[PDB]
């Protein structure tokens, strides 16, 4: 029963991969991976990566 | 820096107000609802060669 | 008034005198007025540079914070809260002020504060008007520990009242600084070993605020959140600085992810489009 | 007692206030003003100076000093090209994130001339000329290099000098134009072509690069202040 | 010809025949502080033309595949003659600086450079929420290296050319004062700066003042059988230097 | 401290009001007006134009 | 002790305002967004032999 | 009625106001004013006065006279010292309830010279000669007497006049320092050696005691007003 | 504006001329300019001694007090409050006052008024605005016993009423003494033949202050608090005197426990620091 | 009857604020915080046959 994030940034254009969409309990540092919805494609210059903080808040994420 | 104009009267029997500007834009102030001119001049009679009304203005 | 400046009529050219052949490599832009390249027209212009100059541009009430606190708690420490000053935890107004490397302006300081009913069974009440105490810690006084800390009867130093349902507070502060300007970025150390702390978090010494209500213990939960809102003026600047490209990551260094130049493309030349027909 | 009437927007908070405010320390005593090099009074004495261009931004020179370096080489037939894009200058993805781009993305209008500079940084043995074209809205981009020199182009020959200028003026309908992307506003077309070739002797390398500037002259104006779309924030730093 | 410039300070000299407009400042030729704007009550030390001359740092070899070099110049010059005694004597220092950057090739070769004076180039971690140890910020006078793709190095500066360091745009970076050496046309790399701080007088050891950088834009790149070894020699000189608070002598 | 006394009619919304307000956006640089011929002043100047009269109503 | 200043307004078709100051520390005034002045010649030109634009400003 | 809006900030109670308020006993007789001896008009008239330092506070001599008395005797070997603190008036624990440090611990900058002066309460008979030495910050506390000679010393000889003055000087990069502690205004140390010895003849005390002065000088300012961290309150006094 | 004195510029001395040589046994603080011991330099120094006059140093709202007092009460002496005005209850704004011996100025009295509901079962009320009465009673009125007595007509004694949700209650109060100043401390007795009361307790003789709410007895208990602001302005003040060392104890005389001088060392001299290692 | 004083600002970079009195008696007035005088020698020096502190002052 260790500190938890929320569920991560619902984006209008990307969804989670599958080991990250069902699974709960966040734990600090980890890091949840973002695909293209269908239809978008990849913006090369952004990572699509999200890492929880310390203060159980996810990184900044805007538009992959 | 005031200014003093006339207010609106009746006619057949040029009383004085007074205003401040406040802010630093032109677009802040009140609306200029004292302009009576008009030249209908450019609607009514749009025409070359000017008529003189008294005259058959034709052949 | 300052008008921008305006374009003179020209002719034909055949002669020794070369304006567009230039050498980029004395660090010298070019100052080619378009009358030179190409035959124009006289213009009269009448534009003026007034919304980009650093007043303009830096003077709009801008934020730093959002600070949440409860009236009735169990624990002690949520009753009341605090906030050490900067100018570094939202990126907006951060990039806006790192355009430049020094800075030296007059701060307008607004509050907006909105208190929301919490959850519990009791929730029905008859509540008066709730009344919030904002004071401001120079650096190096004493802090309060609680809500009913005597700390906080505020005989030197400046604190603010307010009253649920008035115009928001707003007060006036100086050029607050110890040097003749504000540091945007320093490049040194806290000791002179060249050890300890690296970068501008050995200048910023700002003191800090607190928060609390002025009532005593209600008999249901309310939180309280007051926006700081930060607002320059009287704005000099100097050095400027390109803008920053990468995201923030922390407020106490200037540390980053390695983002690349711009948006991508395709192919190097364009064309017209090939989408779908005529 | 005074007779006072509240009006309207009272006791509301704007952000672009130029009101006045009582003073938490008074009589406080603010240090001596010191004269430190390099004072910025208007954000255009920024603009005005010039930045590299990343135009070799084809999806995968971004993520090095690639993106600046524009290639050119001797071509086995003329009549041909270099490059070309968007005269957008916070719209198209060439100059977006350009000195001149990121001061001019916290606005909403613009105005004025835009001057473009192409140091060519190849040997001092190499010799060649070039197209430099500005097409104005209206038609198509030019397919050709006949098509390109109807425009307002100019011609560069590579020699002692080593950089050229190329002055795109002000053509337009209104006085503005929009920083961001709406058809009624469209500014045309920048484009560079291969005229004659890249003339090289024995022993010296062919493939040379070009480096393009930009900046603005001194009749541009900016007008709508605007929060600028590339910040962005998710939680608090801390 | 305006391709010719002599530079005398102290007991050298510096002639180039290859210049093409001696870069100089923000305008602002230095000067010794005045007595309006001082803060320090002693007596300053003026020292002589023993500060006030060139000193050669080491040399650093531009390759095919090289991205950039760095320093951090009131550190650079911490072992260079009576100049760096000075610094570990006083507290309070200040100067202008010429940097004259010298680089030449043959007329078969092509490549440009970028030299930059960037005050208060703060330089940001590899790794994100970390230290740096002062020896890969300032190395005094051997310098620091950038890299083409990120960099891991533990308690290491994020070492990128496209973004120099900083976090910015590298095509930005000539919004601070600087020069070109095409080696088709160039070598006169100047920069007199000023003295630019907040305070009139600073301590040259706690606070780094600007950085230089040199990046290749267009790299270095030629023929098979001409000189592949292509050295790169930055000189710099300290103008009106003066010193105030003296004491025992300081932190090396 | 002013003493003021607030008459009735404070705090209410006429639609024919004549005061001022402050600007959202400052120091806005209004774009320069320009000569478009046919100016109306008042529209009694509309008025004194002649405009056919459908006499001819009749139901249908 | 008022002062008048004029108004920012349009061009090709004077307004004043008037101010007063009720403070007593210099801070506590409202900004001063009315100064539009410029030089942008220590960071364009900054250089030592000025230039001439028109000659070649090399050999 | 006139048109009138509020401003934010109305309704508020900042402490350090300047407004008028009415007043509830009108056209009191208020009674006439004397002259009283000894007008107090700034704070600072009464920080340059001397004050003696307890500067031998070591752990049990702080509740007692001692703490103002400086030993001083022979010494069997010369390069010695007498004493040393850092110069920290208000931070440091020697001349923290000093009337120059309790003046200046109502305030949190300070600026300007500092004065020393130092009397020596011994025999007619003894003589002897110090070193009285000021060190900028930067290096380390000195640990011989000639590390200290290297400073802003003073080479005092005692005589029939008894008492000497060392003036500590404003060498900063700051205009002002912090009244508390940080590592960015150190401020440097105050040392005193046995430079020579102290010489008595035959039947006269050789232990014999010097005391310790501090005042400022007539450039010396305090700037931001706070509260003391020295008053401490539980209950109301009743 | 009334600068600070400047540094002037010397240089080498040999000379029969001794400045640092004084005597300090004459009563006499020596006036070394630092230009005299070293070789300085030409400062041209720009500071005010503003901050630290006795206006500037005084004139900050301070308190002296908090009242409790309740609306419905069982018994009848805690439905209003009373306190003999001093300013000797609170020890930071003594402490500044006691600075001086004699001081003599005019009080700007601010009132800081909270009301918080009591725990009762019926909790749940639709209470209208709290109104509060402030009666200032002159050294030798008669006195209120009751919420409901009618020495409360204030006909005479000014009397202040506020409204739940306004601006906070300020008023100003002229030199109010019988004496040429004021007297922060006094040598003497009450009686000619040295017996009575010692101290400063003789001249306070201020009158008092009276607390009720104007309302009538309410369904609910709510228990009001009223601080007392004290600030003076307008100030003048004769013979300084030592900062107090001691901790107060009472608020009618000057005893103490006593305390050291200072805090302690360990040694007479100092050294580097003998910490971890290198 | 207003009076035009000076604001405090800053030094080595007059500006001024207006003041009416609306209240009958003096002790309703804004406080003084502009006096900057002072006279450090009743404190300091207060003694008789005055010094030169250069002379030894004794003997
Ligand atoms: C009781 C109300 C008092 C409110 C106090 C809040 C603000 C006081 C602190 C001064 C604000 C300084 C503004 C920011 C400083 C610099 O710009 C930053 N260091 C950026 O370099
Ligand atoms: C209805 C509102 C009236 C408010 C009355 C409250 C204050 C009236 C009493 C005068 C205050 C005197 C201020 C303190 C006096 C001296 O400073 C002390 N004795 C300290 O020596």
């Amino acid at each position: 029963c260790n500190r938890s994030c929320e569920v991560p940034t619902r984006l209008n254009s990307a969804s989670l991969k599958q080991p990250y969409i069902t699974q709960n309990y966040f734990p600090v540092g980890t890091v949840v991976e973002y695909e293209c919805r269908p239809g978008y494609r990849r913006e090369p210059s952004l990572s699509p990566k999200l890492t929880c903080l310390q203060n159980l808040k996810w990184s900044t994420a805007v538009e992959f | 820096g005031a200014q003093v104009s006339t207010q609106k009267t009746g006619a057949h029997e040029i009383i004085h107000y007074t205003n401040i500007n406040y802010y630093k834009d032109a677009a802040s102030n009140s609306a200029n609802r004292q302009d009576f001119t008009q030249d209908p001049g450019k609607f009514t009679e749009p025409v070359k060669d000017i008529m003189v009304k008294s005259l058959p203005a034709l052949n | 008034v300052v008008r921008v400046a305006d374009t003179m009529p020209s002719g034909p050219s055949n002669s020794e005198s070369i304006p567009a052949l230039t050498a980029a490599e004395t660090g010298h832009t070019s100052q080619v007025v378009p009358s030179d390249t190409i035959q124009t027209r006289h213009v009269r212009n009448f534009h003026v540079r007034s919304e980009s100059s650093v007043e303009n541009f830096l003077s709009r009430s801008a934020c730093v914070y959002i600070v949440e606190y409860k009236t009735r708690d169990d624990t002690p420490d949520k009753m009341y809260d605090s906030w050490v000053i900067n100018t570094r935890q939202v990126a907006q107004l951060r990039r806006k002020l790192e355009f430049f490397t020094y800075v030296r302006f007059d701060v307008e300081v607004t509050f907006v504060i909105t208190s929301v009913q919490d959850d519990s069974t009791r929730q029905n009440t008859d509540t008066p008007a709730l009344t919030h105490q904002i004071m401001y810690v120079p650096p190096g006084g004493p802090i309060p520990q609680a809500v009913d800390d005597y700390n906080w009867q505020t005989s030197t130093n400046p604190s603010v009242f307010w009253t649920e349902g008035n115009a928001p507070p707003r007060m006036s502060i100086p050029f607050m600084s110890v040097g003749n300007a504000y540091s945007n970025f320093y490049d040194g150390w806290s000791h002179f070993s060249q050890t300890g702390v690296y970068g501008f978090n050995t200048l910023n010494n700002m003191g800090k605020l607190y928060f609390r209500h002025v009532n005593d213990k209600t008999i249901s939960p309310i939180t309280s959140k007051v926006r700081i809102y930060f607002k320059p003026k009287h704005v000099k600047a100097w050095v400027p600085r390109p803008p920053r490209l990468c995201e923030y990551t922390h407020k106490d260094n200037v540390d980053f992810e390695p983002k690349g130049v711009t948006t991508s493309r395709t192919q190097l030349t364009i064309s017209n489009s090939t989408h779908v027909e005529n | 007692g005074l007779p006072v009437m509240n009006t309207p927007g009272s006791n509301q908070f704007l952000t672009s206030d130029d009101y006045q405010s009582p003073t938490a320390m008074p009589q406080f005593d603010v240090t001596p003003e010191m004269n430190i090099p390099g004072e910025v009074k208007n954000l255009m004495e920024i603009a005005e100076v010039d930045s590299v261009v990343p135009v070799n931004n084809v999806n995968e020179n971004v993520n090095s000093l690639e993106a600046y370096r524009i290639p050119v080489h001797s071509v086995t037939e003329t009549g041909a090209q270099v490059f070309g894009f968007t005269l957008q200058p916070g719209a198209d993805t060439v100059m977006e994130r350009t000195l001149l781009g990121e001061i001019l993305n916290y606005y909403a209008n613009w105005s004025g001339s835009i001057k473009l500079t192409f140091m060519y940084c190849g040997s001092a043995m190499a010799t060649g000329k070039f197209l430099l074209a500005y097409s104005p809205p209206g038609a198509g981009v030019p397919k050709n290099r006949r098509e390109a020199m109807l425009g307002t182009h100019i011609i560069w020959d590579i020699g002692l000098q080593s950089s050229c200028v190329l002055c795109v003026p002000w053509i337009s309908q209104t006085h503005y134009r929009f920083v961001s992307k709406d058809i009624y506003t469209d500014a045309g077309f920048i484009t560079c072509w291969y005229q004659t070739s890249i003339v090289v002797p024995a022993e010296v390398q062919n493939q040379s690069v070009i480096l393009c500037f930009v900046s603005a002259c001194n009749d541009f104006s900016v007008r709508l202040l605007r929060d600028s779309p590339f910040v962005r924030q998710t939680a608090f730093y801390q | 010809s305006d391709r010719v410039r002599s530079i005398t300070l102290g007991n050298s000299t510096i002639t180039t025949q290859e210049s093409a407009n001696v870069v100089v400042g923000y305008g602002v030729w230095p000067d010794y502080l005045s007595d309006e704007e001082a803060t320090a009550e002693d007596q300053p030390t003026q020292p002589d033309v023993a500060t006030c001359r060139f000193y050669t740092l080491d040399s650093v070899s531009w390759m095919k595949e090289s991205q950039g070099w760095w320093w951090k110049f009131p550190d650079a010059l911490r072992d260079m003659g009576l100049f760096g005694q000075n610094m570990q004597y006083h507290y309070l220092g200040r100067s202008g600086y010429t940097i004259h950057v010298q680089c030449n090739a043959s007329k078969f070769h092509q490549g440009c450079l970028l030299v930059v004076c960037v005050p208060e180039a703060e330089m940001g971690a590899a790794n994100i929420n970390e230290k740096i140890n002062r020896e890969h910020l300032s190395n005094g006078e051997v310098a620091n290296t950038f890299s083409g793709t990120k960099s891991s190095n533990t308690n290491d500066v994020q070492q990128a050319v496209f973004n120099a360091g900083m976090g910015v745009a590298v095509g930005n970076l000539t919004i601070f004062p600087h020069q070109w050496i095409n080696l088709r046309t160039n070598n006169c790399a100047t920069i007199v700066m000023p003295y630019i701080n907040s305070v009139p007088m600073d301590n040259m050891f706690r606070h780094y003042n600007f950085t230089l950088m040199i990046i290749p834009f267009a790299k270095l790149d030629y023929a098979a059988g001409s000189s592949t070894y292509i050295p790169i020699t930055v000189t710099v000189a300290p103008m009106c230097a003066e010193y105030n608070g003296l004491r025992l002598a300081g932190h090396q």
